[PDB]
């Protein structure tokens, strides 16, 4: 049935919490045991904007490369993404621009949002200041927690804002 | 199975709305490419250049069969080059090139693109081989000049990817000179810009691959006149790749740099930085912050290697008098609408602006400051914007006598900045208070100074929420900075700060994080406060028991998932806040908490407390070990938490749910009896668990030994069983040979200890209940006497010899003298009072030993 959707490739190393994200804002649920996804998970988020309902219909891929599946193939006619890492952890930062040219390798153009993780754990290893990922015209970066909810809306109103071409949409109260 | 069946099986895997129909067709290929690989990869390159297929498929067709070919794990790198060695038939490997190099040149872009990573990944396997000996020359011909459009652009993108792909180079050869073929195409000459980015892409991802062509002068000159050619170009979108080519060639090859820079590349470089297009001068921007980080990175390794031949060049030094002030310029053109939180010139050009400062120092400062001398009281609200970000921007980099003067000279302007008409004059302003905050503290005068900053970051928690998120964060750089100072200024003004927090804190919604960031500053309010400032704690402590108090008697059945989500995001808030003040002021709380404990309870009984349940445990954990007593209360009903804590043996939490097991037996001290028989045999379970984290086995044997200390003679019933765990433990030897391995058997072995001393302590009015275990116990400190890694501890030799002593002291009666004529005792206990190794409490006690041990000879 038509409507105004968009699908959302989440990808990133295992463990940074793509599936932990995308429940909470499915569910309102917080997982707190780790259960790697295999191959991919694919979940509808519906949001209220003043222009009505915008769907994302999330393919929520598996990090681990033990359990990839499909990998590269998920990204087939994405029209945007979210890449995810662990703020705490070097290595999920360092894995980064290898996500991110595997993403426009498929899809050429498409924006993404950078997603630094877990910002509510004590010391990060990875600091807000030393990211440049976002510097260019369709990449955008934000820290967020899964689990204190801090920027939870943000990576979808950025996505939004740049998918329909409107800078003030809001999401409003249904 | 026939080419339509097998893009059935493709197009169904990511195309089908039935999510089973999609796993099960996503199953099938995947056997399929085990059972018969040769098939597979036949069938796929079929599908790739059929007509027929929907274009989907057809692209997850090519992806498909590269990712049986080529893996980020190396292990299965090994084993996709020998599957595709030898289970492929040469016939086959030549058909599916074949098809390979077709879809290559299909007129559909997409298909081109994911043929073009399928060719990269057999070139992989096959080059290093002398096989597929063909390929260069077909590539190098696809990109001559008079090829079709499309041609040109898909060889050139398969050369990049198959160069950024090669192994470390060694494998590289001369008919065919790969780079020429990629400069060519960036070539003013080719009318097609799609052709020209295709070119400029494959050289930068080309780079590493043609490093013996970039160490030829003659190809590396030819090669930096196109791309510096590529910069001047019409097109937007090529100049962008030029500059990106620029960016990674002056990283990679900064060694070769220095003709360039003096003879065309630093001018152009200045001219395209003044362009009035955005995107044209971040290209230029980003040039030069590389150059930065570049030099700031070779005067590290230099400082390091002080005898390399590696050389900086200084450019960016050299070029002050020429990019700071274009950087300063570009401080100008700031994005107007507030909600617009995108990266744009203005922010690369603070941020370089920033690097240039960490690499110049003070070489930075005369050009910044004329220019927020000239701008911080201009007209213009974005000369007055600019003004600050400049100051801010060299807070780090200049020594710390010119900032600290600076500030002093420019701290009123910018304090007046606060009261600015614009917006984002006061939010940068309370950023650049902030960065004064946090890099020159000391700057910040006490009485001429501090009382108009606190008044500056007062103004802005009331302002623009944006505004009131940077003073809550230059408020905890402040505290953070300041309460360290020994005749320490800052306390004067918590309750002015605390009250103005609060009121932050008290926002009706979290637009720009202003009430996320007030319960930040207000935890560290919290942790920094001291004695003198406690009321205001107590100011704190009220406010958001009471704000938590709301949260929960809010309509549960009416709140949307949104509301739900942001109301839990304050609970979060709250709960750090609370935290701190349980750790901090433990007495600020305990008049009432039998209502914080209330508040607790409730949200652990809701239902999707689960994002709050540990946060909540480890503060009544915390609460419990302040109350001691008092706590008895509360243990009832939060006794099954505690025993779910205890039963997540692979979590953090359950570590916690052990200490507080020790804490509340040691405040009910002998009142501890009634929880005792429920606690020991919790703990009796754990330990015997094959799941149990490796932290839990010493944490439970130490725990054993507060008990015992806190129960004495209603530790007896346990003790047959306790001491059986202690020697299993005290004889499992460590689990292999590594340094983690042995740590952690000692880490056990220091927890026997524990146990030990706890019940030797214990059972002091009841000898006979310890007589039958003194053999294992002697046991335990021969081990401590041989093994170095214990002996040598100073804590642990203390405790041993104080066993050998105390354990004398309870049998005077000469049942056990027989230990105490053994040689290894004498000569530990000689050890233990003998050197420097060993401190001087450590040797008295050895003194007390070593008297008791002489007092049993003679019995
Ligand atoms: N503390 C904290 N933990 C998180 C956060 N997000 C996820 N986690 C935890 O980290 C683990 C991540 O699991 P998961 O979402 O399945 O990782 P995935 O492989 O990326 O899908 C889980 O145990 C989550 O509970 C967060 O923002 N903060
Ligand atoms: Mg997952």
């Amino acid at each position: 049935e038509p409507q105004v959707q968009f699908k959302l490739v989440l990808v990133g190393d295992g463990g940074t919490g793509k599936t932990t994200f995308v429940k909470r804002h499915l569910t309102g649920e917080f997982e707190k045991k780790y259960v790697a996804t295999l191959g991919v998970e694919v979940h509808p988020l519906v949001f209220h904007t003043n222009r009505g309902p915008i769907k994302f219909n999330v393919w929520d891929t598996a990090g681990q490369e033990k359990f990839g599946g499909l990998r590269d193939g998920y990204y087939i006619q994405a029209q945007c993404a979210i890449i995810m890492f662990d703020v705490t952890s070097r290595v999920t930062y360092k894995n980064v621009p290898n996500w991110h040219r595997d993403l426009v390798r498929v899809c050429e153009n498409i924006p993404i949002v950078l997603c630094g993780n877990k910002v509510d754990i004590k010391d990060r290893k990875v600091k807000a200041k030393s990211i440049v990922f976002h510097r260019k015209k369709n990449l955008q970066y934000y820290d967020i927690s899964a689990k204190s909810n801090y920027n939870f809306e943000k990576p979808f109103l950025w996505l939004a804002r740049k998918l329909i071409g409107d800078p003030n949409l809001e999401f409003v109260a249904m | 199975m026939s080419t339509a069946e097998f893009a059935q099986l493709l197009e169904n895997s990511i195309l089908s709305p039935d999510q089973n129909i999609r796993l099960t067709s996503e199953t099938q290929l995947k056997k399929l490419s085990n059972d018969n690989f040769l098939q597979f990869a036949g069938l796929s390159s079929q599908v790739l250049i059929d007509e027929n297929t929907k274009l989907e498929g057809r692209i997850l067709a090519a992806l498909t069969l590269k990712n049986e070919l080529v893996s980020k794990d190396s292990v299965k790198t090994q084993q996709f080059a020998q599957r595709w060695i030898t289970q492929v038939s040469p016939e086959a490997k030549n058909q599916i090139k074949t098809n390979a190099l077709t879809a290559l040149v299909s007129i559909e872009p997409r298909i081109a693109n994911a043929a073009a990573q399928l060719i990269a990944a057999i070139a992989d396997i096959e080059l290093p081989h002398g096989a597929w000996p063909e390929l260069m020359k077909i590539m190098v011909d696809n990109t001559g000049a008079e090829q079709p459009e499309n041609v040109k652009r898909a060889s050139l993108l398969a050369l990049g990817y198959m160069c950024e792909s090669a192994d470390p180079q060694s494998q590289v050869s001369s008919s065919n000179n790969i780079l020429i073929a990629i400069v060519q195409g960036a070539q003013s000459t080719e009318t097609s810009k799609a052709v020209r980015l295709a070119a400029l892409n494959a050289l930068a991802d080309s780079l590493i691959f043609i490093k013996n062509n970039m160490e030829r002068e003659g190809e590396r000159n030819y090669l930096m006149q196109v791309v510096c050619e590529a910069t001047q170009a019409e097109d937007i979108e090529v100049q962008a790749a030029a500059f990106g080519c620029l960016c990674k060639i002056m990283s990679k090859y900064y060694t070769f740099m220095k003709p360039y820079m003096e003879q065309a590349l630093y001018a152009l470089t200045i001219a395209t930085m003044k362009s009035p297009n955005d995107k044209v001068a971040s290209m230029t921007v980003e040039f030069w912050s590389t150059i930065c980080e570049e030099e700031i990175d070779i005067a590290y390794e230099l400082a390091q290697f002080p005898q390399s031949p590696l050389q900086s060049y200084n450019f960016a030094l050299s070029s002050i008098k020429d990019v700071v002030p274009n950087l300063l310029n570009l401080l100008t053109r700031q994005n107007e609408d507030p909600e617009d939180d995108d990266w744009n010139v203005s922010m690369s050009a603070g941020a370089c602006l920033q690097l240039f400062a960490q690499n110049c120092g003070n070489h930075i400062l005369e050009p910044v400051l004329e220019f927020v001398e000239q701008n911080i009281t201009a007209d213009n609200w974005r000369n007055r914007e600019a003004a600050v970000m400049a100051f801010g921007s060299i807070m780090d980099g200049p020594d710390k006598v010119q900032r600290t003067y600076y500030v002093h000279q420019a701290l009123p302007s910018i304090l007046n900045l606060m009261n600015d008409q614009s917006l984002q004059v006061k939010e940068t302003t309370a950023w650049c208070i902030g960065r004064i905050a946090d890099s020159v503290a000391e700057s910040i005068d006490p009485q001429q100074h501090l009382p108009g900053v606190v008044q500056a970051c007062l103004i802005g928690l009331q302002d623009h929420p944006k505004v009131a998120t940077n003073c809550s964060w230059t408020i905890i750089n402040l505290v953070e900075q300041l309460a360290e100072a020994t005749p320490s200024p800052i306390y004067n003004f918590y309750p002015a700060l605390v009250d103005g927090l609060i009121g932050a804190a008290n926002r009706i919604d979290n637009e720009f994080n202003a009430r996320a960031s007030a319960f930040s500053a207000l935890t560290t309010m919290v942790e920094y406060a001291t004695d003198t400032v406690a009321e205001t704690s107590a100011s704190i402590s009220t406010f958001v028991m009471d704000k938590l108090g709301q949260t929960m008697s809010v309509d549960e059945n009416q709140l949307t998932l949104e509301d739900a989500q942001s109301l839990q995001e304050l609970q979060s808030n709250i709960l750090t806040v609370l935290a701190a003040v349980i750790r901090k002021s433990p007495s600020s709380v305990e008049p009432v908490a039998d209502m914080l404990m209330g508040l607790f309870f409730r949200l652990l009984e809701k239902k999707d407390s689960a994002f709050i349940e540990d946060d909540v445990f480890y503060a009544i954990s915390a609460l419990a070990a302040s109350l001691g007593k008092g706590f008895e209360k509360y243990l009832e009903t939060f006794s099954p938490y505690l025993l779910k804590a205890l039963n997540q043996v692979d979590s953090p939490v359950s570590i916690t749910a052990v200490g507080f097991i020790a804490d509340i037996s040691n405040s009910l001290e002998e009142d501890f009896r009634r929880y005792s028989d429920a606690m020991m045999n919790v703990l009796a379970q754990m330990i015997s668990n094959p799941n149990a984290r490796r932290e839990l086995k010493p944490a439970v044997l130490s725990v054993f030994g507060d008990i015992a200390s806190n129960i004495g003679a209603d530790f007896i019933p346990y003790l047959n069983d306790i001491m059986a765990l202690c020697v299993a433990a005290q004889n499992t030897k460590p689990e292999n040979g590594t340094l983690e391995a042995l740590d952690y058997q000692i880490k056990v072995l220091e927890a026997v200890l524990d146990a030990y001393v706890g019940i030797v302590a214990g059972l002091h009015d009841k000898p006979e209940a310890l007589f039958p275990y003194v053999g294992t116990i002697f046991q335990f400190i021969a081990q401590v006497a041989e093994d170095p890694q214990l002996y040598s501890e100073d804590a642990t030799s203390r405790a041993a010899v104080g066993l050998i002593g105390d354990i004398a002291a309870m049998f005077p009666d000469g049942s056990i003298k027989q230990f105490y004529g053994q040689d290894w005792v004498i000569d530990y206990i000689k050890r233990t009072r003998s050197g420097q190794l060993f401190s001087q409490a450590t040797k008295d006690t050895a003194r007390w030993a070593r008297e008791q041990q002489k007092r049993q000879l003679s019995l």
